[PDB]
């Protein structure tokens, strides 16, 4: 902390770029909201997805119901040529407005020093952290503005959160549903229930 | 337990992150105030993070497993995203108090 | 004071149609507080309109609907609300033209179909409503409300066998609520047949393990077992295990009514002992 | 909502510490000592501010919830479940009134 | 003797065939 720097630097070059990046990271969110579209694609695809999800949940938790019923639907889905799967046949935006602005800055706020980082850095990285200076004697903790900008960028990622084919798919479902066990899995609940007591104390 | 709401889960995760990504910044500003450089600063982060975990355990009375199945998120949690923020507040306060 | 807002929200969330309190609190909150509330009143209008239709007034309906019109000119939901207004005053074909129009300009829009069906059912006809609803379900699966309405309709037509298929489709997913298993057990017990009562006791149980304070499931288990203990078609072991099922359930009911008592105990004990 | 005031008090005190320490630093660079450490008082002040602030922010951060679904089904009955709002019909007794 | 004994008496994916 051996140097004495103009306070006008603090005022007019530091706070501007702890602000700008914050408001730009907000605007990016709001504009992304305003940008995204949404198709009205088709009745066919939506229906097909819905039934595929019915199949998924069948394979997942089809083990709380009578066995014959599970097997009945499994047959309605797998039965040769009746089974449903055997009859139906058919970054950049992030990075770039952040890399274009660092350039503007380093073209604008160039010929001076900004601040100090309290952990010692490596020397080879000097010529790109200062970028205006012609001392080639300072330690590299004394940086230019661009580094402050990028540091702010990476540091304010986590503080916006706090303030805010068809046929093959069908056949794969069919194949993954062929191998399936009912496993009814309800066949001791009676005893388990009447094992210790009934539990209710909120009346 | 067998049947999970899967919404309360994300709520709990969020109310963790809202503590963690704040306390990180706070400790950073603190370190930049009572200026200490290099290694010791990093130590402070770990120490603060540890203290944070303990408070959570004291807010989740009796380890109660109805909220979480395992205490790992309390210790590990979101710990890298806390780092850059600690760094930034450290640097801000150092550059704002000792240099100027 | 804002509690009124949250109560209205509650009634919106867990559908609680009573349309007596609602209209009161609405007309209270439809006033200057509107500008205080901020960009949230519109739902409150869509909610007060229907309860008002339910109360008989029909005068507040057009005020709410015309506010909605002036804010959202080219909407579809307010069109549905106009269809509702029509069918309350018994213009059916007009409403059908309306719904077929806003399905004609938007095929993948459900509410129009689900109002056409309410119309078809309000006439008195059921049998065509059911096939219409199935032709809908033939496309828009994952429509749980529809499955439950279909189950209710099959019940009231005295076909208790396919309602159970719907309840299977409906408690396979979301298998964490007692009510569905309980209603399945009631279906089966009503359907008769030992092969079904064996399931009725099972599901009246599983629907109890989950909540462990329900009462209908308890009497259901007691009655299913007590009736198993007289049907002379099962091996002794069946009857001897159902006897203990029923007796333990009786003990638990005794506990419950004991908690309650702080004259009923007399009648319930009679019911207990008489078998 | 006293915990909010608690947090604002922690913040204010911390800022006071930062101001005191900046001016002390100026004293240092002015008397060209650059040998001594910070007075204890500032340190204690900032540290207690930190601890208090964390203890309050944990409270105001929110509230945990169970991850067992049926917890929120304990209080519920058919009357809510049965309504099916998208299948309503009004040709009933109420229209009398 | 149960005095009050009462006896009251196409959907996609529904068949009655006792399929194994
Ligand atoms: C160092 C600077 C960074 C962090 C310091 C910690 C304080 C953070 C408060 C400002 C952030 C903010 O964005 O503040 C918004 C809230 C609005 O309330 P909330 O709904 O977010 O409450 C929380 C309940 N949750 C989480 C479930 C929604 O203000 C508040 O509560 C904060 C009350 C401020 C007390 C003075
Ligand atoms: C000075 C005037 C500040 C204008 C900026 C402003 O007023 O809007 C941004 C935030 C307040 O918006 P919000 O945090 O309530 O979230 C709003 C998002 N929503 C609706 C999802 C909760 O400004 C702030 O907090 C100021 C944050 C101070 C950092 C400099
Ligand atoms: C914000 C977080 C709290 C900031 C801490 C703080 O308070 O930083 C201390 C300075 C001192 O304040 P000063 O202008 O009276 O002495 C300096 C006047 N000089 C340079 C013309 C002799 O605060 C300031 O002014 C900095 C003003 C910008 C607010 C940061």
């Amino acid at each position: 902390p051996e140097l004495l720097l103009d306070s006008n630097i603090r005022l007019w070059v530091v706070l501007p770029i702890v602000i700008i990046t914050f408001f730009v990271g907000m605007i990016r969110h709001y504009v992304s909201i305003l940008l995204q579209s949404d198709k009205k694609l088709t009745q066919e695809q939506v229906s097909d997805s819905q039934v595929l999800i019915r199949s998924r949940v069948l394979r997942e938790n089809g083990k709380y119901i009578p066995k014959q019923s599970f097997l009945t639907r499994k047959y309605y889905f797998n039965n040769p040529e009746d089974g449903f799967f055997k009859k139906t046949k058919r970054n950049v935006t992030n990075v770039l407005p952040m890399i274009l602005i660092g350039g503007w800055i380093n073209m604008t706020f160039s010929g001076f020093v900004t601040t100090k980082v309290p952990f010692p850095l490596t020397l080879r990285f000097k010529p790109m952290l200062q970028q205006g200076i012609e001392l080639l004697t300072l330690d590299a903790s004394w940086v230019s503005s661009a580094s402050w900008y990028f540091l702010n960028v990476f540091g304010l990622r986590s503080i916006y959160s706090l303030i805010l084919d068809t046929n093959k798919a069908f056949k794969t479902e069919w194949e993954a549903l062929e191998l399936t066990d009912h496993q009814w899995a309800l066949d001791d609940v009676e005893e388990e229930l009447m094992a210790k007591d009934l539990h209710f104390e909120g009346m | 337990p067998p049947f999970i709401s899967e919404a309360a889960v994300r709520g709990n995760a969020a109310v963790l992150d809202y503590c963690r990504t704040s306390v990180s910044a706070l400790s950073g500003a603190t370190a930049g105030i009572l200026g200490l450089t290099g290694l010791y600063g990093f130590i402070f982060y770990l120490l603060a993070s540890v203290l944070l975990s303990l408070l959570l355990i004291l807010k989740a009375g009796r380890r109660w497993n109805k909220y979480f199945k395992s205490r790992r998120p309390l210790f590990t949690g979101g710990l890298i995203g806390g780092l850059f923020t600690y760094v930034l507040f450290w640097t801000f306060l150092y550059g704002m108090v000792h240099v100027y | 004071w804002e509690e009124m807002r949250d109560k209205m929200r509650k009634w919106r969330e867990e559908n609680s149609r009573n349309s007596e309190q609602i209209v009161e609190v609405g007309e209270e909150l439809i006033n200057e507080y509107a500008s205080k509330l901020g960009d949230d009143i519109w739902i409150i209008y869509e909610q007060v309109m229907i309860a008002a239709l339910d109360y008989g007034r029909d005068d507040l309906a057009l005020f709410c609907l015309q506010e909605l019109r002036r804010q959202f000119p080219g909407s579809h939901r307010v069109k549905r609300l106009t269809g509702m207004r029509f069918e309350a005053m018994e213009r059916y074909d007009d409403a059908i033209q309306l719904y077929d129009r806003i399905l004609q300009e938007d095929p993948t829009n459900t509410a129009a179909r689900k109002r056409k069906i309410a119309i078809r059912k309000a006439q008195g006809k059921n049998v065509e409503a059911i096939r219409e609803l199935n032709e809908y379900l033939e496309q828009f699966v994952g429509d749980q409300e529809a499955w439950h309405e279909l189950a209710e309709l099959y019940i009231n037509e005295h076909d208790y066998a396919k309602a159970a298929f719907c309840l299977e489709e409906l408690m396979m997913t979301n298998p964490h609520n007692h009510l569905y298993c309980q209603q399945y057990a009631e279906v089966k017990y009503t359907q008769g047949g030992l092969e079904n009562l064996e399931l009725s006791r099972k599901y009246f149980a599983q629907a109890l393990k989950l909540n462990n304070r329900n009462m209908r499931a308890l009497f259901g288990l007691y009655m299913s077992a007590s009736h198993i203990a007289s049907n002379p078609k099962a091996s002794a072991k069946t009857k001897k295990d159902n006897m203990k099922y029923a007796s333990w359930a009786a003990s638990q009911i005794n506990r419950a009514y004991q908690f309650a008592g702080r004259y009923s105990l007399k009648a319930v004990e009679d019911m207990l002992e008489t078998l | 909502s006293l915990w909010k005031g608690l947090v604002g008090i922690g913040l204010f005190a911390l800022a006071h510490a930062a101001f005191s320490a900046a001016q002390h630093r100026s004293y240092m660079r002015l008397t060209e000592k650059e040998d001594e450490s910070l007075p204890i008082d500032i340190v204690l002040q900032t540290l207690l501010a930190f601890a208090v602030t964390c203890y309050g922010i944990v409270h105001i951060a929110g509230e945990f919830k169970d991850m067992d679904a049926t917890s929120e089904l304990k209080n519920k009955t058919f009357d809510t479940l049965r309504n099916h709002p998208s299948f309503y019909v009004f040709n009933h007794r109420g229209r009398v009134l | 003797r149960f005095k009050w004994a009462i006896e009251l008496s196409y959907p996609v994916g529904y068949l009655d065939k006792q399929v194994p």
